[PDB]
RNA sequence: CGGCACAUGCGAUAUUAGAAUGUGGCGCUCCGCGGUUGGUGAGCAUGCUCGGUCCGUCCGAGAAGCCUUAAAACUGCGACGACACAUUCACCUUGAACCAAGGCGUGUACCG
């Protein structure tokens, strides 16, 4: 059978509970996966010199405390002012010995003190992906050189690995080894203005960055592996936590929204609620993840299970008259009027009947209407946006008459009140336009219209379209 | 439309701002109005005749 | 030669347990106010001048002023609407619901 629910249960059925202390295990891998991308941003100088102009568009009043970072290890301004100058010193302290080992200890102190900075992830992913950035435009002139020389001139990745993995900065794989004389150094020839352009590229981006890319590539490989134990541990604490959000998705079923649907949006919450989860609390995961797959939920019912989206605020305020005249239905007996309503919320009860009208779902097209014939309501609804075929036949009587009654005039005065109104032509024109079309007076535009109008009010002009105003 | 607009200028009689949509007598039916009913919302102004 | 499974036709036409709080910015809102360019169905059934007269009224051609421009559009100041983010309290605790069973045919796939 098809069934994809039974199948969906069928495909999670297989991963089973956890333990309670299983839990802490999994958030402990969590917790060394940002251990280890947070120490593989304290390797990289450029993205603490941004945070750093950062700060100081901070210490500029361009900024704000709750934008660039949140807290401390022991939130305070004047604590942020007496910590950041702590870190103020360090980094004016520590860039300046490289003039190499003796700096290395200095640099790791300002990335421990860097790491005693509780971010806000929007800096922090922003770090993270202009990292990811970086390598990939690295990785990019790499496959770049190997483009231009492996596939075509027919050289071996392990000759080409050879003098380049191991120094990839200078001209020692370059220039030297097309000195040694092999056979496949002559193929460089024609290749070697852009191969030497891209090693300098990879030299300007050492620059940038101050360290060899024998350093960038091991730092954000170390990155990767940390990135890639924590979602493999975030992966594994959702494929457990699942029952979850099943358990928690039996209860709105018939509100108007799938079961699979619901549930997926329970997935959502589920794994924000394993994005925002602290065991250091001492909660179960339950108590934490149980609020955030009902806020998912309740807030997808809310948006996409009406066809006319209403919004949040409305559809709580249409579940506090359900829950009002469901308490009142058993306190009075009959049904609560409105006027009831009045006096039992705190609205003005003429907004009431427009709350009880917005709340109703649209009736199907095709809900029968009865006997069950073919007759369903679609074939009833009567189309209000046609014109009826007797207007028409007004419409082109008015041209007719309109027209032999604008040939009774002058040429003038027939041309003017064409170019006035609609009449066979594009848009119509207005006083200046007209003026700027003659070469005219405005004002004379105006009498010339004037005697116009009062030519066409005299009968035996009047009459045939007079008879175009019923009475 | 155009030339409907040329009228209105002409005669200078406004479209109104309402239309008739009142209850008539299906086609082609005669006889006598014997019962007359008048349901009201409350809250609403009653007229004479209700 | 059996079984399981599926598809497909007909079954008349017609008429009738959430609660509360804050902040932020936004506007494809037609909601008050200001500034800006910028009109039209009024005097004018001749206000004025001239010409024809069937006339003292209608035809044909001119010029001006007063007065209808916030209309149409544009941009800012209020209201509202929608949107985002954040916080506090309370509750909640690991594999659902569902219909329908009474007709006559045609055919396909799989397995034995």
């Amino acid at each position: 059978t098809t069934d994809p629910v039974r199948m969906y249960m069928r495909e999670m059925g297989t991963v089973e509970l956890l333990t309670r202390e299983g839990e802490i295990d999994i958030a402990k891998r969590i917790e060394d996966g940002i251990n280890q991308v947070q120490c593989s941003v304290a390797e990289y100088p450029e993205a603490i010199t941004y945070l750093l102009e950062q700060y100081d568009r901070v210490e500029a009043e361009e900024a704000r405390l709750s934008d660039l970072i949140t807290g401390f290890v022991d939130i305070d301004p004047e604590l942020a002012r007496e910590k950041f100058a702590e870190l103020r010193a360090q980094y004016v302290v520590t860039r300046d010995t490289i003039k190499h080992a003796t700096a290395q200890e200095e640099i790791l102190k300002l990335s421990e003190v860097f790491k005693q900075f509780r971010l806000v992830p929007k800096q922090f992913d922003y770090l993270v992906n202009s990292m990811r950035v970086m390598m990939d435009r690295v990785r990019t002139q790499e496959r770049l050189i190997m483009k231009l020389c492996v596939e075509q001139c027919k050289m071996p990745k392990k000759n080409f690995i050879t003098l380049f993995t191991g120094n990839e900065t200078s001209d020692t794989w370059f220039n030297a080894a097309i000195a040694m004389n092999k056979p496949w150094s002559e193929k460089l020839h024609d290749v070697s203005e852009e191969v030497h352009r891209a090693l300098q590229k990879l030299q300007q981006i050492e620059e940038e960055t101050g360290l060899t890319i024998e350093q960038v590539k091991d730092i954000n490989r170390r990155m990767s592996i940390g990135e890639a134990k924590a979602r493999r541990a975030k992966k594994e604490m959702v494929e457990a936590n699942l029952r979850l959000v099943i358990s928690i998705a039996k209860k709105y079923t018939n509100r108007g929204l799938q079961f699979l649907d619901l549930i997926q949006e329970g997935n959502i919450g589920l794994m924000k609620a394993v994005d925002k989860f602290e065991y250091r609390r001492g909660y179960k995961f339950s108590t934490y993840a149980t609020w955030w797959i009902r806020q998912a939920i309740t807030r997808s019912i809310a948006d996409q299970a009406r066809t006319i989206r209403i919004p949040v605020h409305m559809i709580e305020t249409i579940n506090k008259l359900n829950r009002i005249s469901r308490q009142m239905l058993q306190e009075m007996g009959r049904e609560p009027t409105p006027e009831e309503l009045a006096e039992r919320m705190l609205m003005p009860e003429d907004k009431i009947r427009k709350v009880l009208k917005i709340a109703k779902e649209p009736i199907s097209m095709e809900t029968p209407i009865g006997d069950d014939e073919d007759s369903h309501l679609g074939d009833f609804i009567e189309d209000t946006t046609l014109e009826l075929p007797l207007d028409s036949a007004t419409t082109e009587s008015l041209r007719a008459a309109t027209h032999d009654v604008l040939a009774g005039l002058t040429a003038r005065e027939a041309k003017v009140l064409r170019m006035r109104f609609g009449i066979d032509m594009n848009t119509d024109y207005t006083l200046e336009e007209v003026g700027k079309q003659f070469d005219v007076t405005r004002e004379r535009i105006r009498q010339i219209e004037a005697k116009a109008l009062r030519k066409l009010r005299h009968p035996s002009r009047s009459e045939v379209l007079r008879s175009f105003l019923d009475d | 439309t155009p030339e409907e607009k040329l009228l209105r200028a002409i005669f200078g009689e406004k479209a109104s701002d309402v239309k008739d949509s009142s209850l008539r007598v299906p086609n082609g039916v005669s006889g006598t109005v014997i019962d007359v009913q008048v349901f009201t919302r409350d809250g609403v102004e009653k007229d004479k005749r209700a």
